RNA sequence: GGAGCUUGACUGCGAGACUUACAAGUCAAGCAGGGACGAAAGUCGGGAUUAGUGAUCCGGCACCCCCGAGUGGAAGGGGUG
RNA sequence: CGCGGCACAUCCACCUUGUGGUGGGUGUGGGUAGGGGAGCGUCCCUCAUUCAGCGAAGCCACCGGGUGACCGGUGGUGGAGGGUGGGGGAGUGAGAAUGCAGGCAUGAGUAGCGACAAGGCAAGUGAGAACCUUGCCCGCCGAAAGACCAAGGGUUCCUGG
RNA sequence: AUGCCGUGGUGUAAAGCGUGGCAGUGAGACGGCGGGGGAUAAGCUCCGUACGUCGAAAGGGAAACAGCCCAGAUCGCCGGC
RNA sequence: UAGACGGUGAGAGCCCGGUACGCGAAAACCCGGCACCUGCCUAGUAUCAAUUCCCGAGUAGCAGCGGGCCCGUGGAAUCCGCUGUGAAUCCGCCGGGACCACCCGGUAAGCCUAAAUACUCCUCGAUGACCGAUAGCGGAUUAGUACCGUGAGGGAAUGGUGAAAAGUACCCCGGGAGGGGAGUGAAAGAGUACCUGAAACCGUGUGCCUACAAUCCGUCAGAGCCUCCUUUUCCUCUCCGGAGGAGGGUGGUGAUGGCGUGCCUUUUGAAGAAUGAGCCUGCGAGUCAGGGACAUGUCGCAAGGUUAACCCGUGUGGGGUAGCCGCAGCGAAAGCGAGUCUGAAUAGGGCGACCCACACGCGCAUACGCGCGUGUGAAUAGUGGCGUGUUCUGGACCCGAA
RNA sequence: AAGUGUCUAAGGGCGCAUGGUGGAUGCCUUGGCAUCGAGAGCCGAUGAAGGACGUGGGAGGCUGCGAUAUGCCUCGGGGAGCUGUCAACCGAGCGUGGAUCCGAGGAUUUCCGAAUGGGGAAACCCAGCACGAGUGAUGUCGUGCUACCCGCAUCUG
């Protein structure tokens, strides 16, 4: 009758200023120790997202 | 008359009754099989079990600033290009000539030289907006 | 609009069972199974054309060698003959001139004979 | 294997490619800051390489005029680690 | 391969040198899940036109036709509505779900005809008699297969057909 | 040896790549070669193979015959190789 | 002002009932109209320091446990319940999402209050791209009936002669039913088993074939036998047509030969000794709703597009500019702007801004063409509707549990 | 002598012709479903809704009605037939002095049912008092009230 977004992927995708979605790189939260810091400018980002996640994510974003 | 109108060939098209015979679709109509899919349908969340990518991602940075005091912008250039002559304009000009919408607090832009002797008056110009008004013989306002 | 589908499906019962005439069993009487056997019926039929082409290609072989060895000549040697002579005819009008005409057909033979090598080696 | 002196077991980055279903993983010349060692050249963004670790959500501990529900604060939130 | 007839795709010479069509050359045309394209038939609404008690639909039969869905003609039946052209709209198509309702088959004139109490003989009535009535035999029950009540039934009681 | 990556040339019709709509599929079988587990076994089980076929492919051969060999059916012909 | 609709033996503006339009009423109910009856005020309203009292109590607050709110006790205000404790009366309390100070809004713990709103047992009026007896109400036909169950409850089936009944007088076979003839009727090829009359199914007759023979029950090749149709030897009675027939054509049937392992679902694989189906006729499965999401085909208009509820009207026609989307992006955000974020830095980078075969004039050039707007006329975009496919929330393809 | 040569149909198959069964198709309809519009928007202790039992000249059912029982009275309307219907049969009647029929108002309105005098297997059993009939006299009959609860008025305590 109106159709839902998805709020968990609303509120982890974001639609550029064009056609683009850009998910967050961020196996970056946890344990940072370890990681050198090549690892973490690695996630440290915004990534748009690839073909084989995008056709669903578009249906999670609407 | 009406016994002389008919669409534009392009449109109208036929619709795809499935289970009608072996010949168009037959049986399955497109879910060809005995699975899930075939009787019912499975969501775009499930993604066999393991943590979907809006679930395994992390929730983007930061916070919405419940006060974002959004603006509508209009194109110094453009507004050359929307007054020629110009002179005189102010937001109520703008929304008049079609700018921009109603209900509004303006900033004007910066793209483009604008090369008419004009005066503005809007909110909260920006850097090259107001360099360039002002230099175009006219100021800016608020 | 209710459309009471009757009259759309009794077109094709009666298509079935009009060129199902002549079943014995319950093939020209019942519906499904005059279907039944017009599938079989027409993939017989096709089978048919293809097979009849090449049956009767072996029959007409079968007469035009007896005709053949009526003359003393093989098959073998009679199409050697008829082939080295050149003689575009085929089995059909071979076999043809062979029920009607022994005469042609016997000078068909003597032309074979006439056009075969002179042995089994070459 | 040993002997010296040290902390680069760095801050901001990153062209590029390896691989990859996606997530994740890996290398990375070179750029600047400010350092080590060296006379310098240079090398150093952990160990000869590959295992020693866990996503997300959620709480925690600090720095930052980021926001602050009438306004000043604030709690709470937010970024960074 | 030959010879004919369809179809698809690319390509040129073309017509109006992209729409859509003429000619050709080349390749191609098994097909399941599935994908695209084009279509048949049912019914309802509009516009156009048209056939119909001289005979509408439906049905049946024959004769044809289309590459398929299917189409037309003709006669028989019937006794009131259909053609076709452009469109709108579908509860639009069945051979299956141990599908649902109706009808009707095969088994099949087959099993059975409901206790191991037992029947007949004469006469009658009657269209018609093993079974009905009259008799006379004969047989079975007699702690019930008899006679009553209670519930339960609800007219099954009696006369007449 | 093969296969793999590149470049260079010739040949080849849609083959390729990018981006969308719509799917299906994710129980495979046998057969050839290469191997594992079996027992030097299985119509076994699991792998590799720009290997094939059936799947989803009819026709001819194999007596009969999903997987073997020949061959991939647009329709017709009482024509040929 | 009547060509609505329905009936009359067919398809009726002019035959009938009616319609258009106009009349229409005692009494009732009700609209409403005037007079009577009742309900006030016999100035403290103003301005006044403010001397004082009051402004809704076990209530508000606060703590405890819950409910409810987008708010899942989280940090949560506002509101509501139950338990403790428990206030003030305006210089009081309450709220402004903890709380605090200043600043604003209002005065809870009394009650009442039409409209626009939803609703349909019921009567009137109407309509339908609604169904038309397996449909549509479970219910057209004695219907919640008959029957089922102790009960709660479940719960059917069953319509059509004809225009008019003129419903077959009368004889005939029969004990009747049933028929035959007669007659009614336009039709009995409409007989109270009745409009039309499908198929399965059950017979009667007739042409072929079949009692030495296997064969998914057909197909192909095919002799013959019967068929109607016919060209002729023919009879020249041709001044009228067909006989035993020859050539020939469709149509039964088919002796005989070869080929050939039903349909479906599901399967690596089925003719399968896997599933399902005895047969025929009717019904049974991918729909629709939403200014939905995506993509696309077509169509409006154009940096726009578009209206939603609603207002006027009676054909879905005209108003309705709230809003939505497009118009600028970046960033956590403050913000900034064709830039924006990180950073110390633009150095990079991440995201987003911008396109010619040549100019105008120049920077420079080895033939180079990067640069700017004006153009040589630089280059395009959305939004709304309609079809289509997929997806969303809805039982959402139908069927099926324990 | 040797060789050939069908004829058969107990019965089957096939096709035609002629029927029957059944009740599909077509075309309807005294029926529904769905909406739109204007109403109306409650009924009941003054006895509801829903019924049992009866009521017609004759059987029942539906319908109307209620022991006054397809009806009663007045007001109106209309005007020639009528005696509701399945279901059309026999009766025997009325009507132009205004019948059937239609609207509004009244009377009658058994019994059950909140059911309410008490009881009860709802539709039935059995009463009290007071009027009013009936018998020689009780028995019998006709009419009215008699439940409960809360509120109020009154004596009460």
């Amino acid at each position: 009758p109106k159709a839902k977004t998805h709020s968990g992927a609303s509120k982890r995708f974001r639609r550029t200023g064009t056609g683009k979605i850009v998910r967050q790189k961020a196996n970056r939260r946890h344990l940072l120790e370890h990681k050198p810091s090549t690892r973490t400018r690695r996630l440290d980002g915004r990534t748009v997202v690839a073909a084989n996640d995008t056709k669903r994510v578009t249906s999670l974003l609407n | 008359k009406l016994h002389d109108l008919r669409p534009a060939r392009g449109s109208k098209i036929a619709r795809t009754r499935v289970g009608r015979g072996d010949g168009s679709k037959g049986k399955t109509a497109g879910r060809g099989t005995k699975g899930t899919r075939a009787r019912k349908q499975v969501p775009v969340t499930f993604e066999g079990g393991q943590m979907p990518i809006h679930m395994r991602l992390p929730k983007l940075k930061g916070f919405r600033n419940r006060f974002r005091t959004e603006y509508e912008i209009v194109n110094v250039g453009d507004i050359n290009r929307l007054f020629p002559q110009g002179g005189a304009v102010g937001v109520d000009d703008l929304v008049a000539k079609g700018a921009v919408r109603k209900n509004a607090l303006v900033k004007v832009l910066g793209d483009g030289k604008l090369t008419a002797k004009v005066d503005v008056s809007a909110h909260k110009f920006s850097g090259s907006a107001r360099a360039k008004i002002t230099a175009a013989g006219g100021s800016a306002t608020e | 609009a209710r459309v009471k589908r009757a009259v759309n499906a009794h077109k094709k019962r009666r298509s079935i069972l009009k060129a199902s005439r002549g079943y014995r069993g319950q093939r020209s009487r019942l519906y499904r199974k005059a279907k039944e056997q017009q599938l079989h019926s027409l993939n017989y039929a096709y089978r048919d054309r293809r097979a009849r082409k090449g049956e009767f290609r072996k029959l007409w072989i079968a007469r035009i060698n007896a005709a053949a060895r009526l003359n003393d000549i093989t098959y073998n040697r009679l199409i050697q003959g008829l082939k080295a002579a050149g003689v575009e005819v085929d089995r059909k009008n071979l076999a043809d001139i062979a029920i009607s005409d022994p005469a042609a057909f016997t000078a068909l033979v003597d032309v074979a004979r006439a056009a075969l090598p002179e042995d089994v080696n070459a």
